[PDB]
């Protein structure tokens, strides 16, 4: 056994940035292709049904929600397809463009830059009051909490962090 | 929506999971869509998981912690429920978790339960009961449900209920999704005698979880089995 | 069902320090401390058998004197060695906590890993013979401005230094 | 010291390694008591690595480099002489690579060779022998070489002579360590858009190797198969 990483594909999907390399380009086409599979046997099971079970919605409705769902193409008889395009575009959209890296940038905060975690620092938070966190800033409020990311020290802004 | 805020049987209501076999009647907020908070421990959706006492042989991970007794009263529920919904908004607030939620919306469970082919049936473990206000039940669709943690407090994950044995989130068909979360800790981690300690904002822990349940909703998620190892450069 | 994580090498996390040492946990270290404790007091065991010494390379008394230096090893007047605990502790800490990866780039003042684990693919063709690429005193980072942030360990700013494979 | 200074038997001479079957000798340069180098692909010290071809199978890291003519004219050799020697320097002349080198020149290998308790023994694989002007050779005793890189160019270790079957480098005995090494290739990392592209000082890497030798020569390494696993903080 060599040292080095044990990491799952899941993971290093879901928190993207570097992590996202060490998937190799051969096993993300076969995992897309494979997942383009799937979403034409949805369109071909979808094709075949002629009726609904249940009172709850009408076929038609049910349909339509799934065309939307998987972005499926419907040509003018009804039948649904998959189309190589929109389904590269929307795979990429749920795959690699949502991501924890990608959602870090957004919020502009500090985060640690790989999903594995061997930290045993935890602290209890309290969120609600707007004296803490603010849907606009989080805990890098407008005294100077704003700068170097220092509402999420927990040494500088130490009241807001209480250690477990 | 606060805690006590009165039922009305379609976004305010008492619920009872789908083979969550004996369980007594928990409140349940739908604060969008698709989208229900539960403010309870779970001991619900996994069998194996009934009681909040630590395990038998200790958890194998850098840190875990216990206390039967958080997110008992009413007012860590109320207090629950308002720190996860600041949440949502957090995420709302961003183009990113705009265009997340809604696609989390949009990935309802596929109706793959017929027996027949000519036939489009609902599969029936993508529901919630929700009671009403005579006392009847409905059998709701939802995509994605927040519930509070199991044993473990600090323990934040992305399941179905039980295990995916059917594949549903790996087959394209998606399944209802159960967040494990709590708005109310957060990791610390060190970065940059310099090397200040920060705490993970819990938006990006949340939108982490939002994540996989996009995957799972969708049924493109990859099985949490599958690791591989990466061999360092040895020296 | 496996995990995600590290796997890492005992002798490696000694080797570089730093952060990583952590890893190791405190009774492990106790017990690969007194391990070699036990190892260093055979040492002393075996000297104070030996009466006589094979070859003509050298003789008893000064083999056995390396060795006293060597292992810092305690002489009584009878000439028996033993290991002190004190004087052992202080050895092996200087041996497995003193001499590290870490601690030696805080003495050059360079910039380097913060692991001794690395993924990188990235590696270069170097030239460090001439003094106008790479000195004794400062590395890369000669006093033009390759002393200021790291600049002579930057493979774009310091480019001709640095020839990708 | 140039690599094209005349052999005198004492710190320029060409040697052969014990257990080193039939090797033509090479020739080696002792930049300090106790410690030599020489300017020479290593196909002598693995018996399983006697060319410098890339293996048959991949090996499976980051990255490797294999070009067999690396290493092999008197001027490459001058120019690894004389970096491996300045990197020496470098490290002596911080108050902690004095020390640690100073340890490395007291670190001499164990004379636990016999096998008879009243008689003191040199372990003779702890030697290199070493041609002098007339002809014959001398065993001498050594605590460390470094060597240049097998076939993977880019791989530097410290090593024993084949395996350490005694276990001297972990029973306190200690033996003689040869260090893989090239002054000619450093590997880069990335740290701190603004993400700077930076190269690892060689010194550091031939600090490391060398605290590997010091723990080998002193008998207190630990086996570098001794390896652990430790698990992430899952969410
Ligand atoms: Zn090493
Ligand atoms: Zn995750």
């Amino acid at each position: 056994e060599m040292s080095g990483l044990e990491v799952s594909f899941e993971e290093l999907r879901t928190f993207g940035g570097h992590d996202a390399k060490f998937i190799d380009s051969l096993q993300e086409n076969e995992f897309r292709l494979y997942y383009y599979n799937k979403f034409k046997d949805v369109a071909s099971t979808l094709n075949k049904a002629k009726s609904i079970i249940g009172t709850t919605a009408s076929l038609q409705y049910m349909k339509n929600v799934f065309k939307e769902k998987y972005l499926l193409s419907e040509d003018t008889s009804g039948k649904f397809s998959v189309d190589k395009l929109k389904f590269d575009k929307l795979y990429k959209m749920l795959t690699e463009i949502y991501t924890e890296d990608n959602f870090v940038n957004f919020f502009k905060v500090i985060n640690r830059k790989t999903y594995l975690n061997f930290d045993k620092a935890v602290f209890r938070i309290n969120i609600v009051p707007d004296e803490n966190y603010t849907i606009k800033d989080g805990f890098n409020l407008k005294a100077n909490l704003s700068t170097n990311f220092n509402g999420q020290n927990t040494e500088i802004n130490s009241r807001n962090f209480t250690r477990l | 929506m606060a805690y006590k805020d009165p039922v009305n049987g379609v976004d305010i209501a008492y619920i009872k999971i789908p083979n969550a076999g004996q369980m007594q009647p928990v409140k349940a907020f739908k604060i969008h869509n698709k989208i229900w908070v539960i403010p309870e421990r779970d001991t619900f959706t996994n069998p194996e998981e009934g009681d909040l006492n630590p395990p038998p042989e200790a958890k194998q991970v850098p840190v875990s912690y216990y206390d039967s007794t958080y997110l008992s009263t009413d007012n860590e529920k109320d207090n629950y429920l308002k720190g996860v919904t600041k949440l949502f908004e957090r995420i709302y607030s961003t183009d990113l978790g705009r265009m997340l939620l809604t696609s989390i919306v949009r990935g309802i469970p596929f109706w793959g339960g017929s027996t027949i082919d000519t036939e489009l049936k609902v599969i029936d473990t993508n529901c919630i009961n929700v009671i009403q206000p005579d006392g009847s039940y409905r059998s709701e669709e939802l995509n994605l449900v927040i519930i509070g943690p199991s044993a473990d407090i600090i323990q934040f994950e992305c399941k179905s209920f039980g295990h995916d044995v059917l594949n549903l989130t790996r087959n394209g068909y998606g399944s209802t999704q159960y967040i494990r979360f709590s708005p109310d800790f957060t990791f610390g981690f060190e970065e940059s005698l310099g090397a200040g300690k920060f705490a993970t904002d819990p938006a990006v822990t949340l939108a982490h979880e939002l994540i996989h349940a996009e995957h799972r909703l969708y049924g493109i998620a990859i099985n949490p089995n599958r690791v591989f190892k990466v061999n360092t450069n040895a020296y």
